[PDB]
């Protein structure tokens, strides 16, 4: 799923790992995941 | 689009708690206040009054983020005080404070105008 | 090493996160302070200046009357060539290195470089001390003219300002012949620049 | 039964139509042109660029109050990194927030000649002394945050700006 | 007389401003179109 | 335990700005309420504008815009009126908000320039500072601009429109006597006005313990809310926000209970 | 709908399929006055 | 140093030799190689061809 | 290009360096001394095509 | 007023003609190519006024 | 999410604005996301960021925080190891008890440093 | 001696090409000669 | 020489190349000849006197313009081959007298160096005291930068056109900007500028802006994308 | 395009200081001396007048629709 290319900014706050993405970017990217009864109410409200 | 509304820094969301209080298990008598909807104009000023009462040992406050808009401070007092105390007590002390200020303020003003 | 990989980064964190919120109470800066030095070292970046240019010369003047002798390695136009470049090349490291010395500790031009952060000593030394000799292809400016590097410069001369030397620093700014010269060297390296990224990546 | 071809917006910006033209074209068909406006706000992704130098993107706005304000109270539009001016960047930034300084206070636009002996930066200096400030433009700036005085003394001046196209909303 | 040093400075501009106000800064383009539309187009025909 | 007494005293007032001194006051507090001026204090300004016929050479955004950054001498209107989002309104009220209207037309051959006196309010004590005066656009022969606008009251950081002060001179300590911060060569940094010292001495001896004291405050107002008031409303502003922190923690400590 | 010639600046109204001139100049290309529905704008 | 010829000395402490190198351009090595006081065993030539 | 006045400026006087035997025999993007005074040594688009493209000197 | 023109507007874009440099004509110039069978090239394009044949080169 | 052939994953974390946040410890990207659970628990085991592996702006004040100069306040100090995540969340003892506390800018640090490394380098 | 080094020298490594641009030899003599100058001048001469 | 100084039938345009070395005198009147004015000097004295600057000030209603100039021979042109054997002086105090003589014998004088700066590169300060790389860096950057690029901008349809909100001429400005015009079509809003390491959020390439100032108008701009279409009877 | 309402720095006003400013530049009074008497002591606001150019004058020539 490729997404939108933007520009990059700094931030000192984010750890190295970690990454910051806008909502709109997300929104349109998608993870498919398998249910499972312990996270079963977890996709049943998103 | 993808602005914020420029008066979430200020406008608590719904269904959030203004203030939550977390007790921290590394070292005894802390606690964490991780308010919300605020930013450095509120962090300091009850860091530095808690660093007045003798009582508090360690206290002091971070930003996670600045576009989070939520404060985190973290006070720690002896084991006969406790941190939701000296919390309380400090905000008393600060409104106590502005209104000598704000009193005097309106003492002062009015003998600068007549003269 | 010594703990792994998890612990490294949270070192990393944790350097970022408290000098930052430190650096809010000290604080970085820069300005033409830090560029302007004491009157004192100007006297002898100008004088080491003033002692190359009349070295450079006599060098010219001892091949001019055939003094000058080659070595057996080299013929006399190249060894002329070398000769002039190490006096002139010499004179911006000597001035450079005073201009290291001159900076103070609250200087933050110091600081950079003492810390090895950004920039380098020669950075400093083009902006304070002097710019330097301008090579293109490795070489001084060549006589685009018949014999001379522009029309200002009299024929056949091969002299400090005729061939490129740039003897002014950034701060002081260049002569209108020293910024033609510095554009032709600067020339070079953005066209080294633009196949090195392509042969590199390659 | 007709087959929809019509022209969508392009990008999803939102903007007003400013005009719309119709005319006729060479062919004698008819020929229409309108032109969309949209409002472009600055904002963490768009790329600024000084005069001279690398340009670089907003890394983050901060509100006046966050701004370091000088004695005077006089929050920085803009707030560049001192690590820039080493090697990507030129000496003439602080020489023309100098200029820019003196101009300012003195109510003269400066003179930018390359090769102009007159305009010197010793003299730059000793014009901006006589209005009550540092020689080398340097200032006393307040941390928003925290009041209390930071130890280094930030150097601040109008230097001028311009907006590159490159921008994050595009 | 002469141009003293003390004024060449803006005798210098002064000139130049003269130069742009009758020439232009597409003097070239305008130039060599009239004169390929005048004679080099008489020229070919 | 307890918190100090902030005595205070004002040096100069006047119309465009007032210099007051804090004393026995920490910098923590000194320094928020430098920005609780720019930020917390409350003023009416221009928010919804609607346009009827813009014929102007200026666009339509660019022109309803400009209207925004116009200050209104909203000195005791504000406090009375309440933000939008706590009325209970879905459209604007005269309560929630305020009425602004600007129909002019230009027919002279002359340029004629539309300022902020033809800016006509329906609440006459909500006018415009200079109701110079403030140019909105300038308008050709057979351009006119109706439109209809609303101002209703919002915080400094929510816009920098609502900001009343128009440079906020908050200094401390003007002779250096901590060294909070060093200067390189302190003879050539210029004397403040504040400061109490000789020409020959460049800086007041370091004391091995003190504190920030004896603040120095230059509020300048942009006419909006004049700057004898603006300190008035932002000392109660920023201790109402203080108590409203207090009720939210009471109740936290009644759920750990 | 009712356009606008760009010469004499006069209302002319200009029916589907009509051709686009104007009839006081001959005038080829035509503007459009505005919309009768207006926005919401905010000083921002 | 790394040009200059390294010898164990009798004490035991390395200790470098100053040697003349000669550097000649071009490739010749199959016949430089076989050259009166030349060394056979240093000779190198940068030419992984040759 | 129409973005900007000093863009349009520079395009009208925008000079184009020899293609072909001309220009790959020379070295059309080395900065050469005949160009003082007459092509502007500092003006040159980066990139691959660095030098190639050029613009005329003011007077 | 401030627009200097000097380009064609084709087809409602505006066009400008990029200046290209050429070999000057009715020149000699004496070149040397390590690369030819030959030490010396005696190049020079002759062309007469304006243009009346395409240019011939020896 | 994985991006820019050896490539570094990273965890993504929502911010408001519409540019990409990094912690560089400009250029455009495109992030990719890996759908299968499998390379997921692949890509965080092998290809994170600290298993791949300071800006310039952080190593000149390092220099200067590091200097025997430099002294913290009690005031100060407490802001500081607020942001130490790994922190035992004790106050070290000032280095001049009298006659007021003053932590040097090495003891700050020292909780900085992780466990027990110990090591010999020199000043440029 | 100007050798060649960077990415031309690079290219020329894993380009396999039969002549490179400068294909310098180095030559170690031995023996009493490899100490004095005028007994490598021969040397030189015979190998130039 | 005389001729072409005096607009005889010898036109100012044609150069006059003379290759001493070679006994080669070389007249060129085809087009495509790149050439600047320059001041003639003459026995180490300039031809323009006062009262030629004298008229020049007042060029406007007195029927004085710059081809009077070359008319009274005080300016000719050089091309690049008769600029080979053309001698030059940066300016009159370096030909007017000096210690030791550089060159007795100067024929042309320039008017200021600064005019080798092209349209793009004249509107930089100090290029000088700047980088050669950063000065040809900002010729690309200020072509990309956004303002007004004319004044009939809402007439016209273009593609793509970015209109600055306050396009401002800057504090400090070069003569030669007035000739650019640039002045009176600036691409660019001043800003008073602290060079610090505020809360890290700025690397080398990065800048913090201030939001307060963004919400004033401090650099916003409009966008304009013109779109285009015609029904016609293809078949 | 036109004179901005307030300083984007401090905030304090500058357009109503425009009409002023030219008025005294063709009174004689030198440029730095019309700032001073408009009352802009900061040097963030003698910007915004010192160095601003009116385009809207040369789009006022063109006729409206
Ligand atoms: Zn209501
Ligand atoms: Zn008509
Ligand atoms: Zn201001």
């Amino acid at each position: 799923d490729f997404s939108a290319r933007t520009v990059i900014t700094p931030d000192p706050n984010l750890s190295i790992d970690q990454v910051g993405v806008p909502r709109s970017i997300a929104a349109n990217m998608t993870f498919a995941e398998i249910v499972t009864p312990f996270n079963i109410d977890r996709l049943q409200e998103l | 689009m993808n602005a914020p509304p420029a008066f979430e820094s200020f406008l608590l969301f719904e269904g959030e708690k203004k203030i939550t209080i977390n007790k921290d298990t590394k070292v005894p008598n802390a606690c964490l206040f991780t308010i919300n909807k605020e930013d450095h104009t509120l962090g300091n000023i009850i860091k530095s009054q808690l660093l007045k009462d003798p009582q508090v040992l360690f206290a002091g406050y971070k930003v996670p983020h600045p576009l989070e808009h939520k404060i985190i401070i973290r006070v720690q007092t002896t084991p006969d005080y406790s941190p939701q105390e000296a919390f309380t007590n400090a905000i008393t002390d600060l409104i106590s404070e502005l209104s000598l200020l704000e009193e005097r303020f309106r003492v002062a003003i009015k003998d600068k105008q007549e003269g | 090493l010594e703990m792994g990989h998890d612990i490294t980064r949270l070192f990393y964190s944790n350097i970022q996160t408290v000098i930052n919120n430190w650096l809010l109470i000290e604080g970085h800066t820069i300005g033409i302070g830090d560029s302007i030095a004491d009157s004192k070292t100007y006297q002898d970046i100008q004088n080491t200046i003033k002692k190359a240019k009349q070295d450079v010369i006599e060098v010219i003047e001892k091949a001019h009357n055939n003094e000058l002798e080659p070595t057996p390695g080299n013929t006399l136009r190249q060894t002329f060539e070398n000769q002039v470049n190490r006096i002139l090349n010499d004179a911006r490291d000597k001035t450079g290195s005073s201009a290291q010395k001159s900076l103070s500790e609250y200087n933050n031009f110091k600081s950079m470089v003492v810390s090895g952060a950004k920039g380098s000593k020669i950075n400093i030394s083009q902006v304070i001390a002097v710019v330097g000799q301008q090579n293109v292809e490795g070489k001084r400016i060549p006589f685009g003219f018949k014999h001379r590097t522009l029309p200002h410069f009299i024929k056949d001369d091969y002299g400090p300002e005729s061939r490129g030397f740039v003897e002014n620093s950034y701060l002081a700014g260049l002569t209108p012949t020293e910024f033609f010269f510095h554009a032709m060297g600067g020339r070079e390296g953005l066209i080294d620049t633009a196949v090195k990224t392509a042969e590199t990546g390659y | 039964t007709k087959r929809d071809c019509s022209t969508f917006l392009r990008t999803s910006e939102t903007g007003i139509v400013d005009q719309v033209m119709v005319t006729l074209n060479q062919e004698g068909y008819k020929f229409c042109k309108i032109r969309v406006r949209s409002v472009r706000i600055p904002q963490i992704g768009d790329k600024f660029a000084s005069r001279h130098g690398q340009k670089g993107t907003c890394g983050i706005q901060y509100r006046q109050e966050d701004m370091p304000f000088t004695c005077e109270g006089i929050t920085p539009d803009i707030i560049i990194n001192p690590h820039a001016i080493p090697s990507r960047m030129t000496i003439g930034h602080l020489i023309e927030c100098l200029q820019g300084k003196v101009s300012a206070n003195k109510g003269e636009i400066g003179d930018a000649t390359p090769f102009n002996d007159a305009v010197n930066v010793q003299k730059i200096s000793n014009l901006l002394s006589d209005y009550g400030y540092h020689l080398r433009g340097n200032e006393v700036l307040y941390n928003g945050f925290t009041g209390r005085k930071i130890t280094s003394q930030i150097f601040i001046g109008p230097t001028y700006y311009q907006r590159l196209k490159h921008m994050v909303d595009d | 007389d002469e141009i003293t040093p003390d004024l060449w400075q803006e005798a210098c501009w002064i000139v130049i401003s003269s130069y742009f106000d009758e020439k232009g800064l597409v003097r070239q383009q305008l130039d060599s179109f009239d004169e390929f539309i005048q004679m080099s187009v008489q020229r070919i025909v | 335990p307890y918190a100090n007494q902030p005595t205070v005293r004002i040096t100069e007032l006047t119309d465009e700005n007032v210099k007051f001194i804090i004393e026995n006051t920490d910098l923590a507090v000194a320094n928020s309420i430098r920005r609780v001026f720019i930020a917390e204090v409350p003023i009416i300004a221009i928010d919804w504008v609607q346009i009827d016929a813009n014929s102007s050479v200026l666009h339509d955004e660019f022109i309803a815009h400009r209207l925004g950054l116009i200050p209104l001498t909203s000195d005791d209107i504000v406090d009375k009126l309440q933000y939008s989002r706590d009325c209970t309104c879905e459209e604007f009220c005269p309560e929630c908000s305020v009425e602004f209207t600007l129909d002019v037309r230009c027919n002279e051959d002359q340029t004629r320039h539309v300022t902020s006196r033809d800016l006509i309010s329906n609440s006459p004590r909500v006018i415009p500072v200079t109701s110079d005066d403030i140019l909105i656009v300038k308008l050709r022969k057979g351009q006119e601009l109706r439109l209809r606008a609303y101002a209703k009251k919002g915080f400094g950081k929510e816009h920098a429109k609502w900001n009343p002060t128009a440079g906020v001179a908050f200094e401390y300590d003007p002779d250096n006597a901590l060294r909070h911060t060093v200067y390189p060569k302190p003879e050539e940094w210029p004397k403040s006005e504040y400061s109490e010292l000789d020409e020959d001495e460049s800086q007041a001896p370091y004391d091995p313990n003190g504190k920030p004291e004896r603040f120095y405050y230059n509020v300048e107002s942009c006419g909006s809310l004049r700057p004898e008031t603006i300190v008035l409303s932002a000392l109660s502003g920023l201790k109402k926000k203080l108590s409203d922190l207090q009720t939210q923690l009471s109740h936290e400590i009644q759920s750990d209970v | 709908m009712i356009y606008i010639c760009g010469e004499c600046h006069t209302e002319n109204e200009i029916k589907s399929r009509d051709p686009i001139r104007c009839r006081e100049c001959g005038y080829r290309i035509m503007y459009k006055k505005r919309t009768k529905r207006l926005v919401v704008f905010d000083a921002r | 140093d790394n040009k200059k010829k390294i010898i164990i000395t009798e004490d035991g402490e390395f200790k470098a030799l100053q040697e003349w190198i000669l550097e000649t351009d071009g490739v010749s090595l199959m016949r430089v190689l076989s050259e009166k006081d030349v060394d056979p065993v240093r000779t190198t030539s940068n030419d992984i061809v040759e | 290009n129409r973005l900007t006045f000093a863009s349009t400026l520079s395009h009208l006087r925008r000079l184009n360096s020899p293609i072909g035997r001309d220009g790959k025999l020379a070295k059309p993007r080395q900065l050469h001394n005949t160009l003082w005074g007459m092509v502007c040594p500092a003006e040159t688009p980066e990139g691959h095509a660095v030098g190639l493209v050029k613009n005329l000197a003011l007077m | 007023p401030l627009d200097p023109g000097g380009y064609f507007i084709i087809n409602g874009s505006e066009k400008v003609l990029i200046a290209q440099e050429k070999m000057a004509t009715n020149t000699v110039y004496v070149f040397a190519k390590k690369d030819s069978k030959y030490a010396y090239t005696g190049e020079c394009r002759s062309c007469l006024e304006n243009s009346s044949r395409p240019t011939s080169t020896i | 999410v994985i991006f820019n052939m050896s490539m570094m994953g990273h965890r993504v974390r929502i911010l408001p604005w519409s540019t990409f946040r990094l912690n560089l410890s400009g250029d455009e990207m495109n992030l990719h996301l890996p759908q299968s659970l499998e390379t997921r628990a692949e890509i965080q085991e092998l290809a994170m960021v600290p298993r791949m592996i300071i800006v310039q702006d952080t190593l000149t004040a390092v220099r200067k925080f590091t200097k025997r100069d430099v002294f913290l306040e009690r005031g100060e100090v407490m802001n500081l190891l607020m942001f130490l995540s790994t922190w035992d969340g004790k106050v070290p003892q000032p280095a001049i008890l009298k006659p007021r506390p003053l932590w040097t800018g090495k003891q700050i640090f020292s909780l900085i440093i992780p466990g027990h490394i110990n090591c010999i380098r020199t000043h440029s | 001696k100007n050798v060649t080094l960077g990415v031309p020298r690079l290219k020329e490594l894993i380009n396999i090409s039969k002549k490179p641009k400068t294909p310098s030899l180095t030559v170690f003599l031995l023996g009493q000669s490899a100490r004095d100058a005028e007994r490598a001048k021969d040397i030189l001469c015979r190998l130039e | 020489r005389k001729l072409r100084r005096q607009m005889d039938i010898i036109v100012s345009e044609v150069s006059m190349i003379r290759d001493i070395r070679e006994r080669e005198i070389r007249i060129y009147t085809d087009a495509g000849r790149i050439c600047r004015p320059l001041l003639i000097v003459e026995k180490q004295k300039l031809l323009l006197k006062k009262r030629h600057i004298d008229q020049l000030k007042e060029r406007e209603y007195n029927n004085y313009s710059w081809q009077d100039l070359v008319a009274s021979g005080v300016v000719e042109y050089i091309d690049t081959l008769e600029e080979e054997t053309v001698m030059l002086a940066m300016t009159p105090d370096d030909l007017q007298e000096k210690e030791v003589a550089y060159c007795s014998t100067y024929t042309h004088c320039e008017i200021h160096p600064s005019m080798i700066l092209g349209v793009c590169a004249s509107i930089i300060p100090f290029p000088d005291h700047n980088q050669s790389p950063r000065n040809t860096y900002q010729s690309a950057m200020g072509k990309q930068a956004m303002g007004v690029y004319i004044t009939n901008f809402h007439v016209r349809m273009d593609t793509l056109a970015h209109v600055l909100y306050y396009p401002q001429k800057p504090l400090v400005t070069t003569r030669s900007m007035e000739y650019l015009r640039f002045r009176e079509l600036p691409a660019g809003i001043n800003s008073i500028v602290a060079i610090a390491s505020y809360t890290g959020y700025n690397q080398e390439d990065s800048v913090i802006m201030n939001r307060s100032a963004v919400d004033r108008g401090f650099f916003r701009s409009v966008f304009y994308r013109s779109y285009k279409e015609q029904e016609s009877k293809k078949g | 395009m036109i004179i901005p309402v307030r300083c984007f720095t401090c905030g304090k006003i500058v357009g109503n200081k425009w009409e002023a400013y030219l008025g005294l530049l063709q009174a004689e009074y030198t440029e730095g001396d019309a700032l001073d008497a408009l009352g802009l002591k900061r040097y963030c606001c003698r910007r915004m007048l010192l160095a601003h150019v009116d385009l809207i004058e040369k789009l006022l020539n063109y006729a409206p629709l």
